[PDB]
DNA sequence: CACACACTCTCCAATTCTCTAA
DNA sequence: TTAGAGAATTGGAGAGTGTGTTTTTTTTTTTT
């Protein structure tokens, strides 16, 4: 048993008394400048951590363990009593006038507080809140599947009599509740008046809502099973925090929904659960003296996939396309290869590296496509939009393995992200457009077995041209026997099998969050042409299109290309005007593509 | 009135401390290990008192109760704060119930309100969800704390509680609903299906409605072979002021045994004993099947796999092997498959003709207990850590094939359907068999014109062999001495002129009763399938670890085969040498490893792996 | 429809002919005053495996007697004129040989696999209605009439319950019996590609709709067709 | 089932009938 | 003669009772 009045004021002496030494060592009473702030409405919600309960009563920590709801309203009413000893908007303004009148609780609270929850107790999956954790305060960790928009809820709602002049408040607390009719004061009553309530939406007490839905970690579900999903409920400044596709871990009260009505007779005595969600947690110039060494382009590239030997001017492409070119923009590049021709792996890396991307198969996948596609979620059955590869890798690259295996509804999607990158589909017969600028990453198979150069590579390959020319740069991984590189490929591989990584390679690559932060400055520059680079790109342009129509895959689109190409090395150079050499390396990118591809 | 007399007899049963000691010693171990059920065997009891267990095993219930608070008198005496710590102390059953060891076929309406030990095999499992026992309310006008039971058809006692919470009025005042002071239990419903081969003749399986309480419910799965031991009841379905006589029946479990999942020094003697004990096994795998021995020692790796890794970076390396059969009607491939369904744990068969990309991945189908749709596994995420056998796979639709894709290059299946987008486990090794086009191999053609297959998906196997029916007359000779031979064949515990029965229920104890080589035959020492299996079990798990010299000559073996391949005949190569065949090497060279138990992948098992790589290259 | 009571369960299965006596009564729980109708069973009568001893003396005769083998032979279509050796076959596939268990657990098939190509007007249609007339348990397909699911397994949508069920083909509901294809080559190739696995390994393994199973289909499949 | 239609049934009291005083 | 107090008759307000509540497989025709 408890006596939850002793227990308010044993909550009244830990937030009146506590203190943590913050700022180094000033001795300051955190929750004593928290009642302060919320006194003064210059804070709303208050995070109480159970570790900084426990350090004065471990039991008072197990008794809001077992017991959090209980504990979470005398928390928040042992605080309501104690915010006119720290006190030294539309819903202020009528708090102000009903002061007025004195001269409804939880109306006149405008605060809220949630439990972060303590670090004995060990972050769950979703499987493990069990039957006995109902009521419970619990910690889960899971993927966000999905999150709803943020909707107003009612918390007290507020109704005005039109023949007596009188307020009346109405405490929420069930999902559902009935709204007032007729007039309950007693003046209305006696003299049977007749009067009626209308609700004020302008004068009641409404609260942030929304509902997501957690779902387990794919390596963490047991071997034979579908992963789990909880509902998760968040009010108040626990809304936006989450969003889907992200990694939490949320401490919440895990309780039953009490539906109404004919539901209760169909269910009986079981219930359907939700996670009362109370905290959601989210899982240099040394460095630029490093960039400003002149090696740094071919530092990069050789920081790009050590375990793939050779293709070194490969790399700088997929460098340049990281980087992208003038705002169009995207440098579209694509590379075939037979299969395991160490391709995949090169795509996995750019996925691995790239800040924003996708990774997926041309190929038909069971999954959602390369366009976003609707679900239904038939416990509610409103149906909403969700992921799409592209979609997901809106700002960055999507990577596309077997590109040549595509259906031809993806074949026309992409070809409307290559004309105006975005999308369209329908969510319930009614359309909408929807937005994605990727840059693509095409690996591509021969239509038979392993490459041969005699044959072209829109007839071998057996994709459109229409598709096909729209990346910049095309090339051919051809794999074929070389024993010293063979030895060394197996080296490299019997190597990661036996230690789990990368051998030592006598360099050593860049971190990958500077590499990050480098192509993020450099996208940052803004390059321009000038006039006698813009001659300098004519004369090359021509005579290049003279070396394609003597071997045509080459047009206007390739000068363009040799732009963005020569505007992507000035941002990569982090100048704001192209130079010759960025025209050169352009140029000889394209011709060498075009010799790997011969 | 009368069941203090029941429960007298099992408190007396349970008080073991005067003789034996074994069930207080049972008690004793649950209050240590913080559970609330005990394992009773009936066997002891019948041993102890035998008119009680003939009224426990057929009048279930109330004899089930008294068992129970029999139980939480025990441990409130050998610890009474424990025994406050539960709500109630269950009892499971174990051991043989005689007559009531049934099917669900069997199991019929005279059954009812006795205890059955039903065995089949899981085809669905509800979600778990919370069912309130008790629940707690608060009353702030009153600071007094109140208490309501709440039970259903389903709880032994069986009374229909009102489903409502006390809410406005008691006292006529507000109550509000301690949720942390009340409990809830875990609820799952399973359904439980017939062994397929024991159905009489063209009449389908049948299925029985399951019930799992508190600790059970993780104890099933879809496709899992379990024993549940419970009682069988109807639920009547009242509209309300009338009913029809028709009531649905369900068996509340009390016990649920794994019986196909589940001493190791042993077999690391036998280890020692044996000398190249992977040849033993690879001879002794299909007895029934004559020659074929490098795919016997493929299939063998297939069973027991190379270790997946984990790399530093966050990539893995799938450690599965894959292996394709293709060859000539009649040369044994199905009952390869065959075999290897019926010795591997975990082995889900299927057939090209007869399955799709849904059934194999995962299916939207709608939970009658709430009415919510929810992903119904299929056969690749049932197979996940075990084996898939795919017959007539040259016979599959492409876009069925899509799904294998992904589940063969990844360990996984993508999946965006109903309200669920999510990456479903797949890891399993796939054997595939199939026919050249044309039926028969043709010579006269190239491999990859036998081989219908695209290239693509030819990548994903680790092992391709082409088995022909070469009609040499010595070959001919031994194959067909071993076919008339097996034909002979007739079983010990068999009548000199008996037709075999058709299926039928003969497991009568919840545990089997009779708890290495062949002793027919001198050649080679054959191994026992039951120890073959043990021994692959317990070989799987050993996890060893490359070494210098078997990296070393496995690169070298490696870099040959490459450059061996700048000469080898475009037109006759099985499959193009890559680094996906050097993955094959280490995993099977692994898997060798595992087959000795060695801890180290040795130059040994280097030369084995890639004498089989050779062959399965570049031999027919 | 039918109600069976009590030890009338399963005394019939699907493809059983039967007379049933019982009481025509209405269900009693478009149009109003209209009630559903069905046959309370109180008597069940197989009109065509519990033999009598006679019967049982009269079948050892018959096996004991030296020209047992011709006796049946002559008896198979007797109607048919000639096609001695094609009935002494269809004698060999209506007995069967025996199934057998080896010790590693694999199963060898003792149903007899018939093929009848030929000429036209050469009575092999009728020799199938006579074994599926003859046989114990015996289906009669069409080639032509038939598919891949309806020859092996169906899986359909329960319309009472919106689960997705088994049903049994031809090849389930001839288990234990004769399966007579006629004019099997008209069958296009994907739907006698279906059954390859029910001929040899005399099951239908399924994986559709999140069920699966593997169904027995013990059966011979006599078979007929043309040039 | 708990929250709405439709019907019956009960007693309160609203309005008129009758006798009396202004 | 006209208007107010006591008694009689009937309207209806309110309480109680009864009832009502996309996603997979298989086929068929026609589109290429
Ligand atoms: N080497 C062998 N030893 C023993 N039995 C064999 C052998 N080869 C074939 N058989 C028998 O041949 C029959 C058919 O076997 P099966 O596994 O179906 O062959 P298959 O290679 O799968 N041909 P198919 O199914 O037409 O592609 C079975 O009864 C086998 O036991
Ligand atoms: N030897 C025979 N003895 C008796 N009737 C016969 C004989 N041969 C053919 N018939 C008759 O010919 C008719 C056609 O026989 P049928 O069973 O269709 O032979 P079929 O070869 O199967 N025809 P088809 O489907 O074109 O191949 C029937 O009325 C048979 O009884
Ligand atoms: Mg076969
Ligand atoms: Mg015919
Ligand atoms: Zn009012």
């Amino acid at each position: 048993l408890k006596d939850y009045a002793l227990e308010k004021e044993k909550v009244k002496k830990f937030l009146q008394e506590f203190y943590q030494d913050d700022e180094l060592g000033k001795k300051q009473f955190k929750y004593g400048n928290q009642l302060v702030r919320l006194a003064h409405r210059e804070q709303v919600a208050l995070y109480v951590d159970l570790d900084d309960v426990a350090e004065d009563d471990p039991e008072l920590v197990d008794s809001i363990c077992e017991n959090a709801r209980r504990y979470a309203k005398l928390f928040a009413d042992a605080v309501q009593e104690l915010l006119p000893q720290y006190k030294e908007d539309v819903l202020d303004v009528y708090i102000e006038h009903r002061l007025m009148m004195e001269q409804p609780a939880e109306l006149m609270r405008r605060f809220e507080l949630y439990f972060q929850g303590p670090s004995s107790n060990k972050p769950r999956v979703i499987r493990e809140v069990r039957a006995d954790s109902v009521g419970k305060l619990v910690t889960v960790r899971g993927i966000v599947t999905r999150v709803s928009e943020v909707k107003p809820k009612m918390v007290v709602a507020t109704y005005t009599c039109d023949q007596c002049g009188a307020e009346t408040y109405q405490p929420i607390q069930s999902p559902t509740f009935m709204p007032l009719i007729m007039c309950p004061s007693q003046e209305c009553q006696t003299n049977r008046s007749g009067g009626r309530l209308y609700l004020q939406t302008r004068g009641s007490r409404f609260i942030k809502f929304q509902e997501m839905k957690m779902q387990e970690h794919s390596d963490q579900v047991p071997v034979g099973n579908i992963p789990r999903s909880i509902t998760v409920l968040v009010e108040g400044e626990n809304t936006r925090i989450a969003q889907p596709g992200d990694h939490v871990s949320v401490t919440g009260i895990f309780l039953p929904i009490l539906r109404t009505g004919f539901r209760q007779v169909v269910q009986g005595l079981l219930s359907e659960t939700y996670l009362e969600a109370h905290r959601i947690v989210k899982m240099t110039r040394e460095e630029l003296r490093q960039i400003a060494e002149e090696d740094f382009y071919e530092k990069l590239a050789a920081s790009i996939a050590p375990e793939i030997y050779g293709h070194e001017d490969v790399k700088k492409a997929l460098l340049l396309l990281l980087v992208g070119g003038v705002d169009r923009g995207n440098i579209n590049i694509c590379l075939m290869g037979d299969p395991g021709v160490a391709k995949s792996q090169l795509l996995s890396y750019i996925d691995r590296l790239a800040p924003r991307s996708q990774y997926t198969t041309g190929r038909g996948s069971s999954g959602v496509g390369l366009t976003a596609a609707v679900l239904r979620d038939s416990v509610s059955g409103e149906l909403t939009l969700e992921g799409g590869a592209l979609v997901l890798a809106d700002q960055g690259v999507c990577c596309i393995d077997e590109f040549d295996k595509m259906a031809e509804a993806d074949r026309t999607a992409i070809h409307e992200v290559m004309e105006q990158q975005t999308i369209s589909i329908a969510k319930a017969g009614i359309l909408t457009t929807l937005n994605a600028r990727c840059s693509i990453l095409a690996a591509a198979n021969p239509a038979y077995g392993r490459y041969n150069p005699r044959r072209s590579l829109e007839q071998n390959i057996q994709l459109p041209a229409a598709l096909l020319s729209r990346f910049d740069l095309l090339w051919l991984i051809q794999d074929r026997p070389d024993r010293d590189n063979d030895l060394r490929l197996a080296q490299h591989i019997t190597y990661v099998h036996q230690h789990s990584r990368q051998p030592p390679s006598q360099f050593e690559p860049l971190d990958m969050k500077l590499m990050r932060r480098y192509i993020a400055m450099c996208r940052e520059k803004q390059p321009m042409v000038p006039e006698s680079l813009a001659d300098y790109i004519t004369a090359a342009y021509v005579e290049m299109r003279r070396e394609a129509w003597a071997s045509t895959y080459t047009s206007a689109r390739t000068l363009l290309a040799i732009l963005r190409l020569s505007t992507a090395l000035a941002r990569l150079r982090m100048v704001d005007v192209v130079e010759k050499e960025d025209v050169n390396e352009a140029i000889r990118l394209m011709e060498m593509s075009k010799d790997s591809l011969l | 009135v009368e069941l203090r007399e029941a429960q007298r007899d099992y408190l007396d049963f349970l008080d073991d401390e005067e003789d034996q000691g074994i069930y207080q010693s049972k008690v004793r171990e649950l209050i240590s290990d913080n559970q609330y059920r005990l394992i009773v065997n009936v066997n002891d009891l019948r041993r102890k008192n035998e008119k009680r267990a003939n009224r426990l095993l057929n009048n279930a219930f109330e004899e089930l109760v008294a068992f129970q608070r029999a139980l939480k008198d025990f441990v409130a005496s050998i610890d009474a704060t424990y025994a406050k710590q539960y709500e109630e102390f269950y009892v499971g059953l174990e051991g043989s119930f005689g007559s009531k060891h049934v099917s669900p076929r069997t199991l019929t309406s005279c059954f009812l309100s006795c205890v059955v030990c039903v065995e089949g095999i899981v085809t669905k499992c509800s979600l778990v969800r919370p069912k309130v026992v008790r629940s707690v309310h608060y009353c702030p006008a009153t600071k007094k704390t109140i208490e309501r039971r709440y039970s259903d058809l389903t709880t032994l006692v069986a009374f229909p509680s009102s489903s409502v919470y006390p809410t406005k009025d008691e006292e006529n005042n507000p109550l509000e609903t301690e949720y942390g002071l009340s409990v809830y239990k875990d609820h799952q419903t399973i359904t439980i299906q017939e062994m397929p081969e024991k159905a009489p003749a063209g009449q389908l399986p049948r299925s029985v409605d399951v019930i799992l309480d508190d600790d059970l419910v993780d104890k099933a799965k879809p496709g899992d072979r379990v024993q549940v031991v419970g009682t069988y009841r109807c639920l009547p379905g009242k509209k309300g002021g009338y009913t029809s006589g028709t009531f649905r029946t369900v068996l509340i479990a009390c016990n649920v045994k794994q019986m196909s999942k589940d001493i190791a020094k042993i077999k690391k003697f036998s280890k020692t004993r044996s000398k190249d004990i992977f040849d033993q096994l690879a001879k002794s795998l299909a007895p029934s099947i004559h020659g074929h021995d490098y795919v016997k020692k493929a299939i063998l790796c297939l069973l027991l796999g190379g270790v997946e890794r984990d790399l530093e970076n966050g990539s893995h390396i799938r450690g599965d092997i894959n292996i394709l059969l293709i060859g000539d009607p009649s040369v044994a491939k199905s009952q390869l498959l065959r075999y290897v369904l019926c010795t591997a744990p975990r082995a889900i068969p299927t057939t090209g003709r007869g399955s799709s990309g849904v059934g194999l991945t995962a299916a939207v189908t709608t939970d009658q207990e709430t009415g919510e749709r929810r992903l119904e596994a299929g056969a690749m995420v049932l197979a996940d850590r075990g084996v898939v056998c795919i017959d007539e796979f040259d016979k599959m639709s492409d876009m069925d094939r899509t799904a294998i894709h992904e589940v063969m290059e990844q360990g996984r299946v993508t999946i965006a359907k109903a309200g669920i987008h999510a990456r479903l486990n797949a890891r399993c090794s796939v054997l595939a068999a199939a026919n050249p086009v044309y039926g028969r191999y043709d010579q006269y053609k190239t491999p990859m014109e036998n081989i219908g297959l695209q290239d693509s998906l030819l990548s994903r196997f680790d092992l391709l062999f082409i088995m022909l029916d070469q009609m040499d007359p010595e070959q001919d000779r031994e194959i067909s001495d071993h076919v008339l031979r097996m034909h002979r064949y007739r079983a010990p515990g068999e009548q000199d002129g008996d037709a075999m029965p058709l299926g039928s229920a003969v497991d009568i104890l919840a545990t089997d009763d009779p708890n290495l080589h062949g002793t027919k035959k001198k050649k080679e020492k054959m191994v026992s399938a039951a120890f073959m299996k043990k021994y692959i079990h317990v070989a799987k798990i050993i996890k060893p670890v490359l070494t210098q010299e078997s990296a070393t000559y496995i690169a070298e073996e490696y870099s040959r085969l490459r450059s061996q391949d700048s000469m080898s005949s475009d037109t006759a190569r099985t499959s193009p040498v890559t680094a996906r065949t050097l993955e094959t090497l280490i995993r099977l060279a692994t898997a060798h490893a595992k087959a000795r138990m060695s801890k180290t992948v040795d130059l040994q098992d280097a030369e084995e792996a890639v004498e089989l790589v050779q062959y399965a290259y570049f031999k027919k | 429809q039918l109600y069976c009571d009590r030890y009338l369960c399963d005394k019939v299965v699907p493809g059983n002919r039967v007379t049933i006596m019982g009481i025509y009564s209405i269900k009693k729980f478009v149009g109003v005053g209209i009630r559903s109708s069905y046959i309370r069973v109180l008597g069940i009568q197989v009109d065509t495996g519990a033999v009598s001893p006679q019967e049982e003396e009269e079948f050892r005769r018959l096996a004991a007697l030296p020209n047992v083998y011709e006796v049946i032979s002559k008896s198979i279509a007797p109607s048919i004129f000639g096609g001695t050796d094609m009935k002494k076959a269809i004698a060999c596939l209506l007995f069967g040989g025996s199934r057998k268990r080896l010790p590693d657990g694999l199963t060898r098939r003792g149903d007899i696999n018939l093929l009848m190509l030929g000429d036209p007007g050469t009575a092999k249609s009728q020799l199938l209605k006579f074994v599926e007339k003859c046989s114990p348990i015996g289906v009669y397909t069409s080639g032509k009439g038939s598919s891949a699911a309806g020859l092996t397994a169906s899986v359909m949508r329960d319309p009472s319950s919106r689960n997705f069920i088994m049903e049994g083909g031809a090849m389930v509901l001839a288990d234990g019996g004769v399966v007579c294809i006629d004019e099997f080559d008209k069958m296009r190739e994907d739907d006698r590609v279906a059954i390859h696995e029910a001929m040899e390994q005399q099951t239908i393994s399924i994986a559709k709709a999140g069920i699966t199973t593997t169904l027995n289909s013990r059966c011979s499949v006599l078979a007929a067709a043309n040039s």
